[PDB]
């Protein structure tokens, strides 16, 4: 079966990078403003300093999680003012020059999906969100960059110096990364022209409509406000003492019998912290190998064309084009799918004069009466020749030969 | 967390960040690569008398190609270029031993670890 | 080292020193002294156990990492961008550092470029010729076919082309001729 028609599919695919910086304190949310609780603390001897010290280590973290993923670009590429790309229409994901935030209309799309007093609760026992190293509007220049690269030099900006080439010469050299040769682009650009644009009108007509997609990106936020609003509600209970806040202890009891109440809220509040600490420690790891994967993905489908089958989307891969979300990415991946195909019969190889052809790329096929030679990928029949087939042996072993002739294009004009 | 009041002791170059208030730190308009993370696009330095500077970090140079319609750029010369990537494979192999470290030589202690079932298991 | 200092802790004790609770308390007394170390020493001994349980991922996700790039740097030439170092990559040593390996990529970059005119396809006799493998440049007036990496002009002939349909559909297509390098040897 061979297919006669093609279909550009753009498909997404979003993947998390990073999650929300956090700190806490123990002077504060053990204790709060009292002394005699802290005198008591200084007793157990470093379990807070490990504490301090695990959640500064993710933090750091995860400002290096996104250093990984976006800044792969040593230069600050900018697009020609002249949109002249064959026309293939890049105009939706290129960033606007009018808003004052320059973000492209799919990314507003992608931010406005995402719903990242109940903070000031939290601030008030010692609780603080840091604010991330790289602000949205410099990962916007990065992936801006990175789709202003891609469009205009190809796959040369990710291995030294870009170098200018017509973009419908380079769909062209992508098209001879998958098995189709290069005229069957430059003799249909125009329909895929027609079809990539069209393909591009339904990604922001399904973000924009009632659809769950970024909802992987969501849980990630309602993880992390799940385990915080825990951890504060964790505040309100007995652990076995008289009263669960510490100023009425002290306001009503003396020393002597205060002390073991304050004893058995502190080990509860080092429990419920200890405890929150850890998941922390876990889920930081699932975070780092997510912003791994979406690294090598950034290097190798963007930055160049993959051959691994399902990695950068399903068909034949051509390229992406990066887009950011709230803490995250978003991948669109531009595939080849074979759309109409037809039966043939085929042969392994065709005995001439006692010899045996074979094709030197490519298959036999046959119509019913008479044999040609086309193109794996796609339906191009051409005439069989000797400057087309390589001979080698002859036509006893093989299993199944068939008779035939072969052109040998140079007899006719020596006559 | 304050706004720049609540300070105990200021001086000369208070500088406001979205991260909080900076003392210590003349601010500039230039724009260096990030030695000194400070947060929300902000990073600090040592330099040139010496002082300390407080700066928005730039992302890299800025070209724009010179697309056109019917216009390539073909290579003439290459450059062999030898790199290293360092990598962690394994570390250290430590053994604790609870009877040694929660009890010592001690026996009166053992006999009350013995209520814990299988903890050092 | 911290492991070691939770050894020098009260934990609510009277004193940090086993046999200094022992020597001075008779047992009755001393049990519940010696609970509350114990308890706060298994505490501080699940502490570390789980950190190092937590760290021992990272290491082995390390080491795999080590191992595909040994595997697939080292034992054969990659086609993965940027996995195998910055350009195109060509070969790789392995070298041991203590705790880790280093890698030593050689790769390929090119150094110098020139601006050329390209054309898709040439129209020479109402058919349109395609590079068989290259791309066409021009040097303001004659036209060469060269390999995409690298500089190197040739003459355009027809053991080096391929002809697919007639120059009417295709976009950039110039006028052109091409040698056929059999007409001048018959004669
Ligand atoms: C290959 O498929 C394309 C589209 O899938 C076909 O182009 C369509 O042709 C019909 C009628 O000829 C038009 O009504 C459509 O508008 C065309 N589509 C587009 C996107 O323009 C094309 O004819 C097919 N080729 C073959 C040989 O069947
Ligand atoms: C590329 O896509 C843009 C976006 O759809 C097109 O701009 C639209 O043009 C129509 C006119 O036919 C207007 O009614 C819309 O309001 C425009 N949209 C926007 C967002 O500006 C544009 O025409 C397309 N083609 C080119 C060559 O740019
Ligand atoms: C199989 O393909 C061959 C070649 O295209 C067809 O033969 C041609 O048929 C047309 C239609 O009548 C004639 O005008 C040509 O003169 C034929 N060429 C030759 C060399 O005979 C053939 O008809 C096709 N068979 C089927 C079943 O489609
Ligand atoms: C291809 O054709 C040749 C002759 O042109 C076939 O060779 C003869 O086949 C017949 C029928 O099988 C035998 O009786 C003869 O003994 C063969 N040899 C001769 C005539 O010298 C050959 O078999 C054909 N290939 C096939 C059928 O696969
Ligand atoms: C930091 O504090 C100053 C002083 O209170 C704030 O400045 C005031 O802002 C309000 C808001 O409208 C004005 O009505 C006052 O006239 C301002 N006073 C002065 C002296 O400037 C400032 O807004 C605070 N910073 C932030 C980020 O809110
Ligand atoms: C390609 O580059 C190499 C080196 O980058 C050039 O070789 C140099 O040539 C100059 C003078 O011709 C010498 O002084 C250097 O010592 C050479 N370098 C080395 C490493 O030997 C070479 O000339 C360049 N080729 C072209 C065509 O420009
Ligand atoms: C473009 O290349 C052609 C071919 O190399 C150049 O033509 C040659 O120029 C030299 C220099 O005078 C002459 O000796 C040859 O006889 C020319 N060959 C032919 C076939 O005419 C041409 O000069 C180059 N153009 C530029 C601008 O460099
Ligand atoms: C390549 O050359 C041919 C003739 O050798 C051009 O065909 C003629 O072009 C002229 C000017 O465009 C027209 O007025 C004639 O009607 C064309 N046909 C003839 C003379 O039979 C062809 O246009 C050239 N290719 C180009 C310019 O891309
Ligand atoms: C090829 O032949 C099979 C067998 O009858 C048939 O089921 C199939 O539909 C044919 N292919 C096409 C494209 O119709
Ligand atoms: C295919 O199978 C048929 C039996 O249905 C057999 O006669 C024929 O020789 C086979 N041909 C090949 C090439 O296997
Ligand atoms: C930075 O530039 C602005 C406007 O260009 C200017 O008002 C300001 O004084 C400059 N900074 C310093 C420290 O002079
Ligand atoms: C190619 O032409 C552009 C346009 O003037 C120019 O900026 C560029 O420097 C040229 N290429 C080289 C290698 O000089
Ligand atoms: C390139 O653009 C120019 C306009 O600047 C136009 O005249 C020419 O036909 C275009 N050629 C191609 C191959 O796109």
């Amino acid at each position: 079966a061979i297919p006669t028609n093609f279909t550009i599919s753009v498909t997404t695919e979003i993947l998390p990078v990073s999650m929300t910086k956090t700190s806490v304190d123990c002077t504060m949310y053990i204790c709060g403003d009292s002394t005699e609780c802290s005198n008591l603390l200084l007793q157990y001897g470093s379990f807070c300093t490990q504490l301090n010290r695990a959640l500064t280590g993710i933090a750091v973290e995860q400002d290096k999680n996104t250093q990984e993923v976006f800044a792969q670009v040593k230069q600050i590429y900018k697009t020609p003012p002249i949109k002249d790309f064959g026309g293939f229409n890049f105009s939706q994901i290129l960033p606007d020059p009018s808003k004052p935030s320059k973000r492209s209309f799919i990314e507003d799309l992608l931010f406005n999906k995402v719903t990242l007093d109940l903070i000031c609760a939290q601030k008030f026992n010692g609780l603080t969100v840091l604010p991330p190293l790289l602000t949205d509007e410099m990962i916007a220049q990065y992936t801006s960059a990175l789709l202003a690269g891609t469009i205009t030099s190809g796959w040369t900006f990710g291995a030294g110096a870009a170098l200018q080439i017509p973009f419908a010469m380079q769909m062209a050299y992508r098209f001879n990364g998958i098995g189709v040769t290069q005229n069957v682009l430059y003799e249909n650009q125009k329909l895929i022209a027609n079809q990539f644009n069209s393909a591009i009108g339904k990604i922001q007509d399904s973000l924009s409509s009632t659809a769950s997609a970024l909802g992987k990106l969501q849980d990630v936020v309602n993880q992390n406000a799940q385990a915080l609003n825990t951890l504060v509600k964790q505040l309100s209970s007995n652990f076995g003492a008289i009263s669960s806040v510490l100023n009425d202890i002290l306001s009503r009891l003396d020393p002597p019998e205060a002390e073991v109440q304050i004893d058995r809220l502190i080990t509860g509040r080092l429990q419920s912290l200890q405890t929150y600490v850890t998941q922390q420690l876990i889920r930081a790891a699932e975070i780092r190998a997510s912003a791994n994967l979406a690294a090598t993905k950034m290097s190798e489908c963007v930055l160049g064309q993959s051959k691994r089958v399902d990695f950068c989307g399903k068909g034949y891969h051509l390229m992406s084009f990066p887009q950011s979300a709230p803490h995250g990415v978003v991948f669109l991946h531009v595939t080849y799918v074979p759309a109409q195909e037809k039966n043939f019969t085929t042969a392994p190889a065709i005995c001439h004069d006692g010899k045996a052809h074979f094709p030197r790329e490519g298959v036999f096929v046959s119509n019913g009466t008479h044999w040609f030679v086309t193109q794996r990928n796609f339906y191009e029949p051409q005439i069989i020749t000797t400057d087309n087939t390589f001979v080698s042996g002859n036509c006893d072993v093989v299993i199944g030969i068939v008779n035939n002739t072969v052109y040998d294009p140079l007899q006719p004009e020596l006559d | 967390d304050v706004n720049c009041w609540r300070v105990y002791s200021t001086g000369s170059n208070v500088f406001q960040t979205r991260a909080g208030c900076l003392i210590g730190a003349e601010h500039v308009n230039n724009s260096y690569e990030c030695d000194i993370p400070i947060g929300a696009g902000i990073c600090a330095s040592y330099q040139t008398s010496q002082s300390i500077i407080a700066y928005t970090m730039s992302l890299g140079a800025e070209n724009s190609v010179a697309y056109s319609n019917n216009s390539i750029a073909i290579p003439t010369n290459f450059t062999i270029s030898v790199t290293t990537e360092i990598l962690p494979v394994s570390m250290t192999k430590t053994s604790v031993d609870c009877t040694m470290y929660i009890c010592g030589d001690s026996t009166e202690c053992s006999n009350l670890l013995l209520q814990y079932g299988s903890f050092c298991t």
